[PDB]
RNA sequence: CAAUGUAGGUAAGGGAAGUCGGCAAGCCGGAUCCGUAACUUCGGGAUAAGGAUUGGCUCUAAGGGCUGGC
RNA sequence: ACUAUGACUCUCUUAAGGUAGCCAAAUGCCUCGUCAUCUAAUUAGUGACGCGCAUGAAUGGAUGAACGAGAUUCCCACUG
RNA sequence: UCAGUACGAGAGGAACCGCAGGUUCAGACAUUUGGUGUAUGUGCUUGGCUGAGGAGCCAAUGGGGCGAAGCUACCAUCUG
RNA sequence: UACCUGGUUGAUCCUGCCAGUAGCAUAUGCUUGUCUCAAAGAUUAAGCCAUGCAUGUCUAAGUACGCACGGCCGGUACAGUGAAACUGCGAAUGGCUCAUUAAAUCAGUUAUGGUUCCUUUGGUCGCUCGUACUUGGAUAACUGUGGUAAUUCUAGAGCUAAUACAUGCCGACGGGCGCUGACCCCCUUCGCGGGGGGGAUGCGUGCAUUUAUCAGUGGUGACUCUAGAUAACCUCGGGCCGAUCGCACGCCCGGCGGCGACGACCCAUUCGAACGUCUGCCCUAUCAACUUUCGAUGGUAGUCGCCGUGCCUACCAUGGUGACCACGGGUGACGGGGAAUCAGGGUUCGAUUCCGGAGAGGGAGCCUGAGAAACGGCUACCACAUCCAAGGAAGGCAGCAGGCGCGCAAAUUACCCACUCCCGACCCGGGGAGGUAGUGACGAAAAAUAACAAUACAGGA
RNA sequence: CAGCCGCGGUAAUUCCAGCUCCAAUAGCGUAUAUUAAAGUUGCUGCAGUUAAAAAGCUCGUAGUUGGAUCUUGGGAGCGGCCGUCCCCUGCUCGGCGCCGGCCCGAAGCGUUUACUUUGAAAAAAUUAGAGUGUUCAAAGCAGGCCGCCUGGAUACCGCAGCUAGGAAUAAUGGAAUAGGACCGCGGUUCUAUUUUGUUGGUUUU
RNA sequence: GCUACUACCGAUUGGAUGGUUUAGUGAGGCCCUCGGAUCGGCCCCGCCGGGGUGCCCUGGCGGAGCGCUGAG
């Protein structure tokens, strides 16, 4: 199989190496995984000592987080936009780690709106007709009114950030390894990191 | 090769078992358990190569499935299992209780005891390890797992256990002054005093001890075992004291004993 | 292991048929219809007996069950019963108490050890914070001097 | 729109057995990138031999001028 | 001092008597010389042998890379 | 097949009627396989020419694939 | 016991070599009465094998409706044996050999703060807030039809279990702890305010798991250690929180109960395993420069993998070794512990009963398993072999005996688990491991084959 | 026949026989690899004018070896002029404690190798070796008193690595365009933190 | 000159053995995406019991969409 090893290859002087013996079970590598944005299909594995590992194939959600805000929801994955191994992992559309996905604005929208009463994204123009979200953000109690006006002091965030929101797609980066756990779980994007990202991008357009 | 070696050869025994050249081909492989392959004794062994009642294994088998023999306060019919130093084999039918003891050479000496005194024993700790609800747990040479106990029992210390229970009465520190068996190497068996502790990053440490007679001797902490306060003992001894007399103390002692035979 | 079978297709490249008669139809013939054969087992663990005769949960099995003979020569004629399986027997019940006491043991004993834990732990901090209050009178004897 | 010719073509299997004789026809052919022995007047031999690639469509990048580190 | 041969010597004939090298070659009758290789099989071809009917030294001898619309023999691929 | 027989010490070893097939030769045919193929039948395609698309043409049979009919081969088949 | 002698010459003295001398193996020759130990098809051919055996196993306690044996007190299961078959565990050890392989294996030395572990031992095992007085359905063994030329080859019809496989609750559990919070109260103020509390309803509410942010009980030389707080997450190809089993049978105007067996997820443990560090190896120059896009030496980001690393992928950088013998070629080289020899220095050997490695015709590939890239497990191709009704079948002694072949060159198809130990579900089974005899002048130890007296004789104090 | 020198050509101490005699004795002979002998591969330990032998000469990087020079002495007590025992670092917390100071103990830091001494650490088996009447021995690790008594030791174990002592010999640095030491003075910039009875913030000291 | 033995060159693009490799073809596993022989399960109606209060739950006899859906 893909063995792992250094017999394989040579000395740091140049000779070669003559092998003293076969293949063994432990000098064992594996199949990639690369898994793919899809319906739920985990496949599972025995490894050396009767473990388990879920090896997805097909991954439609994750549990994404808002580290800032410390919020993370579990939300269907929508597309990957870019990824600094291989350009072919953009090309196709292969989940793995470290990968740029898209995500949903609304469940973050919706939390800082319960929380601050604040709006969140609504392209300049849109208003609420079922006056849900301004019944939710008015008709404050006199003692919850000192709680969120102060609450307002720190109620401000960023127009980077807030832009996107208005379009509705958070970038967000895959930390666990699915081809391991099963999950492609990960982080969103923020502030000068993803300026950093959006230049890469400007230069990769050219 | 393809995985764990399940016999062992008569030679490879080690040789302070004192086990003979020419009756046969193979020796009694230890089972995993609480004490190491190479620091350990086969029940066996101890019955019939030391205490000599039993001739073959049909009849320690059937002494042995009578079930009068309760190791560490719990009874135990795996023949081959190790009890180690400090071990008290208890048999109830003799109404003897036996402790395994060392003598002057590396190896044990028939040290009885009388049960009051017998009827407990001593444990090194070895590592505090905090619990899943902060509760702290311990972990002696003997794989005794003791969780609650006092923050205060520390690294290199001992334990006064009860054999019924299961659980640490009393315990004594690491502090200068204090006896010290040494359990392993050259001197082991020896007894003396905690002189002076010197201490070594990387390389473990050393710890200088004085005998009775002045007669100074290193020694590295795996081979140690704390045994008392001061250099007054809590426990019995062997008629000895771990000493290590010389060679030429032990050819006038010796050859006076054959003087005084006759 | 590989080895060599002949294919599902039917010809007349073959040299048996085993055939199941399903239904009984017009004529009535002598070697089968005739000679009746029981089915040799009925359910064996109780709970498929249970399932089968559907009898509570509380109710005795012993009694309805058919038990064959056996006889012959030499010997008395007997009857041989099966094990009843998923029997609620006192002794069941026994073990049932069993485990439930055995279960008040376990949480007696993380109850007292921790409570026992908790006070020589506390006690040890108060002995520690009077030691320590000792060593502030020293402190202040101490800057003094 | 027959034979005979003259000049053109193509053929399963076999592959010079035909024949004074591979005569004639046929195979090979241009470029890039590898690789290239015997011998030698040491200049050659040399496109030696021997291999691989080659289309369409859609993109990136590197090389220049002129005026007031741009 | 095996036979053969003749290192060596003499003589007749002419003014000496084929030295170095080479071959059954484009030069050899008898001749398809004999042996080996190349073929299932070879009067051809190639490498040694030499008694050379009649080899041979500027009437030039021997070799020798590169070149030849030069003469023959074999092998690969390829083909009416 | 007759026949592992007659014959002959053995080794060895037939012949006559029947049956199944073959070689060579001659005379026909073309159901099937193959060949041919400018029905210039039909896709593809290189360079150019008709403003572009579409539909087409020239390059001495432009080139390459597959191919009907018809002729036709111990290279298919039949009969003597 | 740190030793030399003959030989070139007409004779002498030298350098100098040849032959002698004594050990240690292998073979063969001749001879041979006793007793105690004892090697034994490596050297050629990692050439080929007919035959037999060499690993199986059950408790009172996983499964009995075959009387196949068995108490007679039954009809309110089962006294008790039990072929068989399912279930479970093991068969990765031991054994045999030394062809390959030259900083590799090995030795010593350390490290895993970079890891896994069937089992053994010890901790935990009504911590979840939401039919359990116990659920579901096959299937074998059995009976009855058969098939083949041929395999311990097997098909169809009737059936049936579980500590196999599936589903799943009330319970303890009665509430807490975070957040939500209609509304309510007190205080203060002209009132908004400002201060203090409460509060319907809802969300969360075990361990284990995964990701992110915040802070610093017990450790360390130093942890991104240990532990804590919050937000939340969790594959149905479902993780745990016992749908088992045996021995006694008690105690409370059917309720509480014992001692075990077995099976459980996680944590420690043991046997150890596995990667790395340091230093050390024989001949050769008639081998002087080597490596590279098929990774050579670094870097960045990933993949795989239990982690660290060109292990693998992609993009950059252009490095690394060399007269201190690299590189390449050889080795009749597995390594070591050791043996022989000796004054002191040294020289050669070491397949071989202990350790480590590799291997079972050649190479390769894999299922199953905690553990195998297994060879007395499978699938190919190659090499070789065995039968056929012509379609097909089956194969591997570098296990033991024994045999072919090679050779100068090497043993009886013996007996036994009684000793030593090992396996298994085990108080009961098995063991060509091992032991025991037979042959055996490789060799070691001790020890007969005559001793004495008296008579003659020859000699001597 | 004879490993070699040599024997055998008619009195053969050398052949074939007999007669004797020698060595070793249940063992000896023959062959081959190999070892001491070999101061004939030599580091200890060879040769090199003439027996075999020095590049025709000089230059030359690695390799190998390299002058001299720096700490000698001192104090108290000791033994038969002589020898030996006792001593020859420095720079936050408590008691030999004594009347804030002094000393000691402890923690941390030390310009650096080779060299030498210790310990630990080393798998057993083997070797040497203590003990031990296998009837001696080769072997084994057992045995011995008439209930008891004992043994079942020990040494060597290269090389490299670690551990603490010693500092003569051999390296190696240091102050020379003084950007040189001590111990001091004052700025510029940055802060460990203590602070003003209680709510908050800053600079100072 | 004669007798015997030993290595050497030597046409035969000589032959025979292994050993690294370049290039064509390349069985067969392992992995993946489809696939779905075949075998279920649920629901849907008609003919009937048992329990409940014209409606809810169960077992059989027929059909068929296979309405949905599973292992494979
Ligand atoms: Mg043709
Ligand atoms: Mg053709
Ligand atoms: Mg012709
Ligand atoms: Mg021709
Ligand atoms: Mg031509
Ligand atoms: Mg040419
Ligand atoms: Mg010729
Ligand atoms: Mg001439
Ligand atoms: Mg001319
Ligand atoms: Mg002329
Ligand atoms: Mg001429
Ligand atoms: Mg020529
Ligand atoms: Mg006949
Ligand atoms: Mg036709
Ligand atoms: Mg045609
Ligand atoms: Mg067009
Ligand atoms: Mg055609
Ligand atoms: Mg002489
Ligand atoms: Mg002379
Ligand atoms: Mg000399
Ligand atoms: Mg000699
Ligand atoms: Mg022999
Ligand atoms: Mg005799
Ligand atoms: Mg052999
Ligand atoms: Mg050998
Ligand atoms: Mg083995
Ligand atoms: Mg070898
Ligand atoms: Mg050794
Ligand atoms: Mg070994
Ligand atoms: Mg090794
Ligand atoms: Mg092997
Ligand atoms: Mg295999
Ligand atoms: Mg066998
Ligand atoms: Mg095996
Ligand atoms: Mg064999
Ligand atoms: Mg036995
Ligand atoms: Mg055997
Ligand atoms: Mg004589
Ligand atoms: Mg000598
Ligand atoms: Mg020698
Ligand atoms: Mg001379
Ligand atoms: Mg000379
Ligand atoms: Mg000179
Ligand atoms: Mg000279
Ligand atoms: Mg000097």
């Amino acid at each position: 199989g893909i063995s792992r090893d250094n017999w394989h290859k040579r000395r740091k002087t140049g000779g070669k190496r003559k092998p003293y013996h076969k293949k063994r079970k432990y000098e064992l590598g594996r199949p990639a995984a690369n898994t793919k944005i899809g319906p739920r299909r985990i496949h599972t594995v025995r490894v050396r000592g009767g473990n388990k590992k879920y090896r997805a194939l097909r991954l439609d959600v994750g549990n994404f987080s808002w580290g800032s805000e410390c919020c993370t929801r579990k939300t269907r994955i929508i597309d990957v936009v870019y990824n600094a191994s291989n350009n072919e992992l953009v090309r196709t559309k292969t989940l793995v780690k470290n990968c740029i996905v898209l995500i949903d604005s609304t469940p973050y929208r919706q939390w800082y709106e319960s929380h601050y009463a604040l709006p969140l994204g609504r392209k300049k123009g849109a208003k609420l007709t079922p006056e849900e979200e301004e019944i939710l953000n008015k008709k404050r109690s006199k003692k919850i009114q000192k709680k969120y006006d102060e609450r307002k002091k720190n109620a401000k965030i960023s127009s980077l950030l807030e832009e996107q929101f208005q379009q509705g797609k958070l970038l967000a980066c895959i930390a666990s390894r699915p081809g391991q756990c099963g999950r492609a779980d990960g982080y969103v994007l923020e502030g000068k990191e993803l300026e950093f990202y959006l230049r890469k991008i400007k230069a990769r357009k050219g | 090769a393809r995985g764990p070696k399940k016999h062992l050869k008569r030679v490879a025994a080690p040789k302070h078992w004192m086990l003979d050249k020419l009756t046969g081909v193979f020796a009694p492989r230890p089972s995993t358990g609480p004490h190491k392959l190479r620091e350990c004794l086969p029940l066996i062994i101890f019955l019939r190569n030391r205490l000599k009642y039993a001739l073959t294994g049909d009849e320690v088998k059937k002494i042995c499935m009578q079930r009068f023999i309760k190791i560490d306060g719990k009874v135990r019919t795996d023949i081959t299992y190790p009890a180690g130093f400090m071990d008290v084999i208890s048999i109830d039918k003799t109404g003897e209780n036996f402790r395994l003891i060392y003598d002057t050479k590396g190896r044990f000496a028939v040290h009885r005891i009388t049960p009051e005194e017998a009827k407990y024993k001593l444990c090194k700790v070895r590592k505090i390890f905090v619990g899943t609800k902060g509760i702290p747990h311990l972990v002696t040479h003997d794989a005794r797992t003791i969780r609650y106990p006092d923050p205060l029992i520390k690294v290199n210390d001992t334990i006064q256990i009860d054999l019924e229970t299961g659980k640490i009465t009393d315990f004594i520190k690491f502090d200068t002054g204090n006896l010290c068996m040494v359990t392993g190497g050259a001197n082991l068996g020896r007894i003396g005093v905690i002189t002076n502790r010197e201490r070594h990053p990387g390389s473990f440490d050393v710890v200088h001890v004085k005998d009775a007679n002045g007669n100074s001797f290193a020694t590295r902490l795996s081979n140690i075992f704390v045994i008392g306060k001061g250099n007054k003992p809590w426990i019995s001894l062997p008629r000895g004291k771990g000493i290590r007399l010389t060679i030429a103390e032990e050819r006038d002692k010796r050859l006076a004993a054959k003087q005084s035979s006759g | 292991k590989r080895k060599s079978v002949r294919g599902c297709i039917v010809d007349a490249n073959l040299s048996v048929l085993n055939l199941v008669i399903v239904k009984k139809g017009e004529k009535d013939i002598p070697g089968l219809t005739d000679t009746t054969v029981p089915r040799r087992l009925g359910p064996k663990r109780a709970s498929r007996i249970r399932k089968l005769f559907n009898l509570s949960k509380e109710d005795d099995v012993r009694q309805y069950v058919v038990r064959k003979p056996l006889n012959k020569e030499g010997k008395k004629p007997r009857t041989k019963a099966p094990k009843i399986q998923r029997l609620v027997t006192p002794r069941v019940l026994q073990h049932k108490r069993r485990r439930i006491a055995l279960k008040k043991q376990r949480t007696k004993k993380n109850k007292e050890e921790a409570a026992e834990y908790a006070k020589l732990l506390a006690k040890r901090m108060k002995e520690a914070k009077e030691k320590r209050q000792e060593q502030i009178a020293k402190r202040r004897r101490l800057s003094s001097l």
